[PDB]
């Protein structure tokens, strides 16, 4: 499909009838629909939805008319609109700025006295815009914005265990989208009550007469329930004023019992749309579960009394066991509890809802103001412009993007982690779960997230479960319910008719398994079928009774997921393990295509964005490493600007390289230029290298690893990170700080390397300790003691006032300066108050593979590099050629991953080419395999999709078809093993040891930024005890386990130096270190400043305390 | 000269037993991980997937006997639950030997 | 039992009880490992989370 794809030939068996969707439109459809771009009209309108409302629109229609308290004055707004942006995203990254367009909104003051209008466009300040990636920019970083799963505002019911009397308790919870909560329950004692504004609980028959209900009414309506009406019985309240006054002292306590608030609040607190509101969702929810206004349209959102009826007679009705009601005028309903995991009822914040919510919040701010300055100003001399206050709108969309929990610096470790964090799916953020709630049960695989949230994928810190990732075929229903498609099948054959399903409606249906055999007029094959029925259980059913088919076998799992060959073999466990694993690897300085991987590394690669790809047809004008100029077909003319050793959020280099020669002609959306960590346009996340499974000598024992020394002499592992560091120099009670070159008391040896400014020359390499920026502060009073006043006159030191603070290396770091920033607010740029001048520095090295360094395969094996072996040294082929990495084979069997096995069998399958023979027939093995795969020559890529691809016949078959070497010799015999020769003795192993290829990658878990040490450092002032991280120079922490271990070996003195030399016992501590550095013998340590303060304490409460030696011996001190 | 015979401890948080904590004569090595007797691992319950380990340094003479003599790894073969060997061939060694 | 009722009746050594025994849980808790200093190939869900 895409026209620059490489030729990867497939092991896939069935055709697939729908294309994987655009993998970023989970963002730019809700950003699109934010904005009401005429793309998304249009695409709206044409699903038979007339005259759809955008974001804006919707919040702004909401917000007007704004009508003064006497009806003299009104305010409306209208028609937003949005102008070009300031800069381009790229320009904005390198100036610190903000992407964003202005925002025009028309507004109509109004006197309804004199009848003036004054109509205007009102500035309501820059908007931040998304760019064609799914993705913001603020301040110069890069942020996303993931989605939210969030329980949707419908009616909810469910039975309890009671905790005392263990009976079973039914409630029912109305949960609207604003406003207040409404709920209702039977206790322990059949006694049926409401619960209005989460306030104290009374007899549902208070309600009820407060509605208007008279006793007679309510027998009739709820005579069929014995409990209803004992509660009527019971209910000591009469008549609608006396109920509505009771209600009303409930709800206000501490205001007077007048009759028109009485009946006021409770008209103004549901049943009024101004402060409550369903959101058109839980209004559908609502009218769905009970089965009111079938095949209406929606005309309000607000709460009437006979939902509120029904939800109490569904209440009624679920207690005592019934399973279907009838609601007089409405339809059929089943009686049931509600699961509130499943996903008819959580539904999904987008970006666009979110930002929509904010806006909602701004401008309800603003209102307050606009109403209350209405009656300050004077009449018919108020234009818009004069009470439109625009800077609280700002000032929430400022704080959303700039303090939010949902927006995040994106994941840029490598294409693949930045794509899978535009997909997340967060449970916890504002508005979703309890930070101290998210317990075992909400985290959780419930049936309903097959084909619409992956279960494989999901992060290993304390998030697990309550992150997800979308599926690939996935997609959002504009109420915010997930939809995935299913082809519709009708009397046992399969139609090319495709619809979409969400979670409520799915379960409605029986849905077959993707891969069940077919024919070519697609009935199936097979009498019994498997499916998936309302609970979630798979069954065996008969061919008669499908009702729907998954589209593709990949339908369940994620956008990672998909790119883990032999996905079969590997247990859960391990999959999420290689799945997050493919999140943290390193761009290489050379990315290479795996030999075996799926056809998803493509699309993956260009949906990501790194790769730039050919708006236009045309032919290739100019290229060089910074730029590529085209000359579209029809005359104009495009450039594409490449960003080179760019530093990501993390740290690693974003650099791209072109991939088309001068006079080249590319087809539109063709790639060009691939990114920082693909190969023609396909995700190249590692390196595919020679492995041998076997052990060797203990080196790989506990699942360490063997690395040759060729992959650190050929810079097949290396790769290059870029930190930034920075500095700044801000105003003092004693002055302003200065950057120069003149920094006292040290010598020419340390700042050679700096420029006049004082800051480190461009090329220059740094080591840890070297000064990068040169920066003095103003120092206080001086009072130079008699030993620095002689050092003074022996050195004639002339009097300054400036102390050193440069810039320094950190510990532990190197590598040559590549860029310099700097900013001055005397230039203009805005700058943090109380600052003049501030510097940022880039310095870029080249870590090569070392020992500790992380590595791991996409099955979620992995381990450390315990040694690194002379070429000479690796067991080698019997033509001569050493492998590369040597892996334990204990650590296989017991993890439940063979998957990496097939793997490497097929990667050697792949390097050598193969060829089938055809002489007497094909074989039988080879009767399911396609034609293309009948033969290929050396280096020939195959792609083996998740749960689609090579059998273990037909690899078997292959392992045996495969070409010879140079000299003419098979290496590997049909069972993918080889004899090996021993590169040290030079003696032929025993036995044949299993050969192929692999594909593995680098990890970041490097050894470089994790060694830490400390002797001496800086303390915490608030505790007096060191500090601690790496970034801080912290020591290592002593828990009270390893103080019970070390009571238990008796080690006495050893522990009493742990709790007071090394911790807080400053004098004991210069002790020490004194004694250290002189050779004296360590002092011996006793009577801590505690026990001090607690002893002088204990005597100011006239307590004779004193201590006392031997077994009744005098004092001492 | 300075590193000669002057243990150390090493410790793998959490310390369940008292063998979380052992001494260890120590020696230079290249690189920046620590290499680690294979034998120890069962004590640690440690593997060598991303596994690190924390290093301190007794001080007093006091602390340097007590380490070489009541916490040195070789001295604590038997764990002190049920007295059986702990520190004893383990994977790779056995398969050899079977 | 109706016409009576109860007075307010509270239990003030339950409540003691209760207190102490949740001190000694979060006690318990606090003595774990935190994530801030763990020694795992990687992170993983804590008692604490
Ligand atoms: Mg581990």
């Amino acid at each position: 499909s895409v026209p620059g794809a490489p030729n990867r030939v497939s092991f896939a068996k069935l055709r697939e009838p729908l294309e994987v969707p655009g993998l970023l439109d989970v963002q730019t459809d809700s950003f699109e629909w934010l904005v009401g771009s005429d793309r998304w009209r249009q695409a709206a309108i044409d699903r038979g939805e007339e005259n759809p409302v955008g974001g804006l629109e919707e919040v702004l229609a909401e917000l007007s008319p704004i009508e003064d308290f006497s009806g003299s004055m009104s305010l409306s707004f209208s028609d937003p609109r949005f102008d070009e942006v300031k800069a381009s995203v790229d320009e904005c990254k390198d100036k610190d700025m903000t992407y964003a367009a202005p925002l025009f909104v028309t507004a109509e003051f109004i006197n309804n006295n004199t009848g003036e209008i004054k109509s205007q466009t009102v500035f309501m300040g820059d908007f931040p815009m998304m760019t064609e990636k799914g993705t913001f920019i603020i301040n110069g970083t890069e942020r996303v914005v993931v989605s939210q799963l969030v329980r949707s505002p419908g009616v909810y019911f469910d039975e309890t265990i009671d905790k005392s009397t263990e009976k079973t308790l039914h409630s029912v919870k109305v949960i609207p989208g604003r406003g207040a909560w409404l709920e209702f329950d039977v206790d322990k004692r059949d006694t049926v009550g409401v619960r209005i504004d989460r306030k104290r609980r009374q007899p549902v028959t208070v309600l009820l007469k407060a509605l208007g209900w008279t006793n007679e009414q309510i027998v009739e309506r709820f005579g069929f329930s014995e409990i209803m009406m004992g509660t009527l019985e019971k209910d000591t309240t009469s008549g609608t004023d006396e109920a509505l006054l009771d209600i009303y002292r409930k709800l206000r306590p501490g205001e007077p019992p007048t009759k028109e608030s009485a009946q006021t609040l409770l008209e103004n607190l549901f049943f009024k749309e101004k402060r409550y509101d369903l959101a058109r969702v839980g209004r559908y929810k609502v009218n769905k579960k009970l089965g009111l206004n079938a095949g209406k349209p929606i005309t309000s959102s607000t709460l009437t009394e006979e939902d509120v009826v029904a939800t109490i007679e569904y209440l009624v009705r679920l207690h005592e066991g019934q399973t279907s009601m009838t609601v007089p005028g409405g339809v059929e309903v089943p009686v049931e509890v509600d699961d509130i995991d499943h996903f008819g009822n959580r539904r999904l914040r987008t970006v666009g809802e979110l930002i929509q919510n904010q806006i909602r919040v701004g401008l309800s701010r603003m209102e307050r103001v606009v109403r209350e300055r209405m009656t300050t100003q004077d009449v018919e001399a108020i234009t818009p412009q004069t009470l439109i206050n625009i800077r609280p709108v700002v000032a929430a969309i400022k704080e959303f993007f700039g303090t939010s929990q949902l927006s995040q610096f994106m994941d840029q470790n490598n294409p693949l982690s930045g794509l899978t964090h535009k997909r997340r799916l967060s449970a916890l953020g504002p508005g979703g779960l309890s930070r101290e709630r998210a317990g075992l049960e909400v985290r959780d695989v419930h049936p309903s997230h097959y084909g619409r949230m992956c279960p494989i994928e999901t992060p290993e810190g304390p998030n697990i479960g309550l992150i997800g990732s979308l599926s690939v075929y996935a997609r959002v229903n504009p109420f915010g319910f997930i939809e995935t498609p299913y082809r519709k099948v009708e009397n046992g054959v399969v139609t090319d008719q495709i619809d979409y399903l969400t979670a409520d409606e799915e379960d409605r249906h029986v849905v077959a398994q993707a891969n069940s055999p077919t024919d070519e007029n697609g009935r199936f094959t097979e009498d019994r079928v498997m499916v998936r029925k309302k609970g979630g259980e798979v069954e065996f059913v008969s061919a008669d009774q499908v009702d729907y088919m998954d589209v593709s076998p990949r339908q369940m799992v994620s956008v990672a997921t998909a790119m883990i060959p032999f996905l079969e073999h590997d247990d859960a466990n391990r999959a999420l393990m290689g799945a997050n694993m493919q999140r943290q690897a390193v761009p290489l300085v050379r990315s290479e295509a795996p030999l075996v991987g799926t056809g998803m590394e493509l699309r993956a690669a260009i949906d990501a964005g790194d790769v730039v790809v050919a708006d236009k047809t045309g032919v290739i004008e100019e290229v060089s490493a910074d730029y590529i100029t085209v000359m579209a077909d029809d005359g104009t003319r495009q450039s594409y600007r490449l960003r080179k050793f760019a530093r990501s959020n993390h740290g690693t280099c974003a650099n791209q390289r072109p991939i088309v020669d001068a006079g080249q002609r590319v087809e539109a959306g063709q790639v060009i230029a691939d990114g920082p960590c693909t190969q023609n346009g396909e995700m190249a996340l590692g390196k595919n290298l020679l492995v041998a499974i076997m052990p060797w000598e203990g080196h790989n024992y506990e699942d360490a690893i063997i690395l040759s020394n060729r992959l650190v002499e050929e810079d097949v592992l290396t790769s290059i990170h870029i930190e930034e560091h920075e500095i700044d120099a801000r105003d003092t009670k004693l002055g302003a700080e200065e950057i120069t070159r003149d920094i006292p008391n040290v010598s020419d040896e340390v700042l050679a390397d700096l420029d006049e400014r004082g800051i480190v020359r461009i090329g220059a390499e740094v080591r840890d300790g070297d000064i990068l920026v040169g920066k003095v502060t103003p120092k206080g009073e001086t009072e130079l003691t008699p030993e620095e006043r002689l050092l003074r006159a022996i050195f004639g030191e002339k009097a300054r006032e400036v102390r050193d603070t440069s810039l320094k290396v950190p510990h532990g770091e190197s590598g040559k300066v590549i860029g310099i920033r700097v900013f001055s607010r005397e230039d203009d740029d805005e700058l943090p108050a109380g600052v003049n001048e501030l510097v940022r520095v880039y310095v870029a090295q080249k870590r090569k593979i070392s020992d500790g360094d992380k590595l791991a395969g996409r099955h979620g094996n992995k381990g450390v590099i315990g040694k690194i072996l002379p070429v000479e040294d690796m067991p080698f082929l019997p033509d001569g050629t050493p492998v590369d990495i040597i892996l334990n084979t204990h650590g296989v069997p017991r993890r439940m991953n063979i998957g990496q096995i097939l793997e490497t069998h097929l990667g050697w399958v792949a390097k050598a080419g193969w060829n089938i023979d055809v002489a007497a027939g094909v074989p039988d093995w080879a009767s399911k395999l396609p034609e293309e795969l009948y033969s290929a020559p050396a280096d020939s890529t195959v792609a083996t999709p998740v749960f689609d691809g090579a059998q273990e016949g037909e690899l078997a078959g292959l392992l045996g078809s495969t070409l010879p070497n140079r000299d003419g010799e098979v290496m590997v015999d049909a069972d993918g093993k080889s004899t090996l020769f021993d590169g040290r003795s030079g003696e032929p192993f025993p036995y044949p040891v299993t050969v192929g290829y692999m594909y593995i990658l680098k990890l970041h878990h490097l050894v470089d930024d994790k060694i830490h040490a400390r002797s001496t450092g800086p303390y915490s002032m608030i505790t007096q005890q060191p500090l601690g991280g790496k970034a801080q120079f912290g020591g290592q922490r002593f828990g009270e386990m390893e103080c019970w271990a070390m009571q238990a070996y008796g080690a006495a003195y050893t522990l009493q130096e742990l709790l007071t030399i090394k911790s807080d016992d400053t004098v004991g501590r210069v002790k020490v270190y004194e004694a250290i550095v002189k050779g004296e013998n360590i002092p011996e340590p006793g009577i801590p400043e505690s026990f001090k303060v607690l002893l002088k304490e204990l005597q100011s409460l006239c307590l004779n305390v004193e201590v006392l030696s031997s077994d009744g011996a005098a004092i001492e001190m | 000269e300075v590193i000669a015979e002057h243990p150390v401890l090493l410790n793998r948080a959490p310390t369940l037993h008292r063998l979380g904590i052992q001494a260890f004569e120590p020696q230079l090595v290249e690189g920046k991980a620590i290499q680690l007797h294979p034998l120890v691992c069962e004590a640690f319950n440690a593997d060598f997937d991303g596994d690190q380990m924390a290093v301190h340094l007794p001080l007093s003479a006091e602390a340097q006997a007590e380490a070489r003599i009541l916490m040195l790894s070789s001295n604590n073969i038997l764990s002190p639950a049920s007295g059986k060997p702990l520190a004893m061939p383990r994977l790779d060694m056995v398969t050899g030997l079977y | 039992v109706d016409l009576l009722g109860r007075n307010k009746a509270a239990d003030e050594a339950a409540e003691r009880e209760r207190r102490e025994e949740e001190a000694y849980a979060a006690g318990v808790l606090d003595l774990m490992v935190d994530r801030e200093d763990l020694m795992d190939d990687e992170d993983h869900l804590l008692a604490q989370d």
